[PDB]
RNA sequence: GAAAAGAACCGUGAAUAACGGAGUGAAAUAGAUCCUGAAACCAUACGCUUACAAGCGGUCGGAGCCCUUUCGUGGGGUGACG
RNA sequence: AUGGAUAAUAAUCGGGCAUAAGCAUAUUACCGAAGCUAUGGAUUUGCAAGUUUGCAAGUGGUAGGGGAGCAUUCUAACAGGGUUGAAGGUUUUUCGUAAGGAGGGCUGGACUGGUUAGAAAAGAAAAUGUAGGCAUAAGUAACGAUAAUGCGGGCGAGAAACCCGCACACCGAAAAACUAAGGUUUCCACAGCUAUGCUAAUCAGCUGUGGGUUAGUCUGGUCCUAAGGCGAACCCGAAAGGGA
RNA sequence: UUGGGCUGUUCGCCCAUUAAAGUGGUACGCGAGCUGGGUUCAGAACGUCGUGAGACAGUUCGGUCUCUAUCUACUGCGGGCG
């Protein structure tokens, strides 16, 4: 197939607004749990729960939803922001890559400690 | 407690110098040996003084 | 010449792997434990063939049976008196006979009885 | 004590069910629209208004 | 089993609960309005009510019982010269307790505790 | 990457953390962790099942429900129950 | 048929249960295996026709023995394919007794391979095998002397840990000051929070930039010598060398 | 269905009571429940055997008892659904 004709067909994103958060030092089983309580919510309600939960992973998560809608409003230009009703269609944190350390344990030997990093991708989506 | 290794820059150059490798027969094919292997490191003499 | 089989060395496990789809938990994407339960999975293939053909034998009878039990016959009886009337009709027709046929089921019975 | 089997990826999922995070009780004031958590104070801006009224003004 | 005890030993010793209970009544003397964890308000007001109380009558007596209290003239003279005259009558309840938020570092409940007779933009209801 | 032409500039963001655009290219899902990039492993969406039922988790029968169809005693998925 | 004691987690015709569904003899029908037969197909020896067919006897299998072959890498000849898309990766269809062959869609963007003959670094599922990557235990143990912290201001987007101030507490023949051994810039100022600090950090013995060590009298050499080392000459020992 | 003296003791004898001071099994129940008094670790000494190194169903003094509970089995407390 011609590359360039597939990279145009699948260049379709002009649509869809999306964020991506990568490499934050932060494990993704910890995100995951407030993920969670936002995925499918409404995008002013998932705003009042990152801003109120109580969990660090949380301060970096309410502003990525912002740029989400800052992408969005930017993308489409034509029309306001509260008559379309955006909500969080999909939301997905994944790993990355981990940094390997050592510690060292009694009677001379030495243990692996990981520090993980995660990727988060969140979608809008519209009612309309 | 006490350990094996109580540094002291005069008895470790007494012992493991270059003018104490080179004062015996068989002292001297250890500077032999490591020049062939290619040792970027000679006797502990190798390392700079304070300066 | 060094000789390295690399491509084939996979492509051979990934043929016995796709027929282990629907495993319960690693049984299906993991090597050695696909592979050992394919391998069982075949042996248990090659028997219940042979179950096959005496499973669905004692089915017919039991249909007979039931079929020729609401003549105020038997199974042993029915079977005895068609065998020796010249007949030579096996339990497989014979059950079809005696749940979709209720009257060919009879006609016969009359006949032999 | 040492585990004897792998925990399977069913037997530590269906174990992480009540892990999940828990929503915070949030409220809405009709004074100045803010949101903030129920029974607390908020600092909507360089005030604190806990009840309708103003409890500090830093303003 | 602790079917009675109403006290709160805030994870310190006996003797340095009564150190914090003596330093930050000082503190809410001198500042009219301080900020804590709940737990510590709560044991706080319990703490200080009774000081402020016996406050409302200056003898010669009253104030070494406050000052073996307190530990602090300074706070002592504070306490004796203007919260008595702005406290005035009141039946009791001289604090108030208001929930802040959550902290950071430990995500510790927070409060904001106050006396009532210096706060006057907040009623209640 | 053929050649740095290695992303001027704008927006969210405290941020020269990251991202979304805009330009280079034949390709940026070739963006410097950079050719293609599998498996283990970690997640999201959709279709079918699952809270009275005991064991190498498969095999032989078997409804029901979803896709496709040269139209079929055709194909694919899940499968109550034996 | 009846009486002749029984063992320790709850027991037994396998169970329900049966007065025949128990026992003894006789008869009939039926069920019942990968046994035998009916149908289709494949293969090994022996016998004939030829250049595969027909008949007969077979065709469980460990140690072990024999015969036909597949894939992989490369080479010699002839004949090819590919930027109008090669190898590789992912799905799907079909063919063969199997190892395997061929075709289609998607990614991929430069090599590949048919026939005959040849060679071998020629095939992994296990060796408490080796290297790399990633899970489980699990968000569990732990976060390193039970001397202790509280509040108010400052920078700051962000402060339980940073700076300032007021309180509290600890050591004090010490947890105070000098300094030897040793370390060899960790010292001081400004920017930074990426990695390092068992947490965050606006902080730092961390990172990057600019500085810092001044001797006639202090410590060593230029002065001396002990234990010990080297040692012309001399004495020994295959050599190297030993004594002195 | 008791408490003590002796012994590492099981056993056994004795003392004072009681209605009685049962016989046994459960890896001579139970050491990821406890102790290590005895026994089989390295030291030392006695009697005896062996020329000797050394040994004894002979005796005496001293001598490190590791592990964060995964599945099931128990004692308690909750969420979901019907």
């Amino acid at each position: 197939r011609k590359r360039e004709t597939a990279d145009a067909r699948k260049e379709a994103n002009k649509s869809i607004a999306f964020a991506k958060l990568n490499n934050c030092p932060t494990s993704p089983r910890k995100m995951r749990l407030v993920a969670d309580l936002v995925r499918g919510q409404k995008v002013e309600r998932a705003l009042n729960i990152l801003r109120f939960s109580s969990k660090e992973a949380s301060r970096k998560l309410e502003k990525l939803l912002l740029s989400a809608i800052n992408n969005w409003e930017q993308k489409n230009s034509e029309g306001n922001l509260e008559e379309a009703g955006l909500f969080v269609k999909e939301i997905r944190v994944d790993g990355g890559m981990m940094l390997k350390r050592l510690r060292p344990a009694p009677q001379g030997r030495a243990h692996r400690i990981r520090k993980r990093s995660n990727h988060v991708t969140i979608v809008l989506g519209a009612i309309n | 407690s006490k350990r094996t290794f109580q540094p002291s820059k005069r008895k470790r150059r007494n012992k493991h110098g270059f003018m104490d490798r080179m004062a015996s027969a068989n002292g001297r094919k250890v500077l032999a040996r490591r020049r062939a292997k290619g040792r970027h490191k000679l006797t502990v003499s190798s390392e700079p003084r304070h300066k | 010449p060094r000789s390295v089989n690399s491509v084939a060395k996979r492509a051979r496990r990934k043929k016995i792997m796709k027929q282990a789809k629907g495993f319960f938990g690693r049984r299906k994407n993991v090597w050695t434990v696909a592979k050992n339960a394919v391998e069982k999975a075949m042996s248990y293939a090659y028997r219940d063939r042979k179950q096959n053909k005496r499973n669905f034998r004692s089915l017919w009878i039991q249909r007979i049976n039931a079929g020729a039990r609401l003549e105020g016959m038997s199974y042993s009886q029915f079977m005895g008196k068609v065998k020796a009337n010249g007949i030579e009709l096996n339990r497989k027709v014979l059950a079809d006979l005696a749940m979709n046929h209720p009257e060919a089921f009879k006609a016969i019975l009359n006949k032999v009885k | 004590a040492h585990p004897k089997r792998k925990t399977s990826k069913t037997r530590r999922d269906k174990r992480r069910t009540h892990y999940k995070a828990t929503v915070a009780q949030i409220a809405t004031c009709p004074i100045t629209g803010e949101a903030h958590l129920y029974h607390r104070a908020y600092w909507h801006e360089g005030k604190m208004y806990y009840r309708g009224q103003v409890v500090i003004d830093k303003s | 089993m602790r079917h009675g005890k109403k006290i709160n030993h805030l994870s310190r010793q006996t003797g340095h609960r009564k150190a914090m209970l003596a330093n930050m009544a000082c503190s809410l003397i001198e500042h009219k309005r301080i900020n804590t964890t709940v737990a510590k308000a709560k044991a706080l007001k319990q703490f200080v009510e009774p000081l402020i109380t016996k406050s409302k009558e200056d003898t010669t007596h009253n104030r070494r019982i406050v000052f073996a209290y307190l530990r602090s003239k300074y706070a002592v003279t504070d306490l004796f010269r203007d919260v008595a005259a702005k406290v005035g009558d009141r039946p009791g309840g001289y604090t108030r307790i208001i929930k802040v938020g959550n902290r950071l570092g430990d995500n510790a409940d927070m409060a904001m505790i106050e006396l009532v007779d210096f706060n006057e933009l907040y009623n209640g209801g």
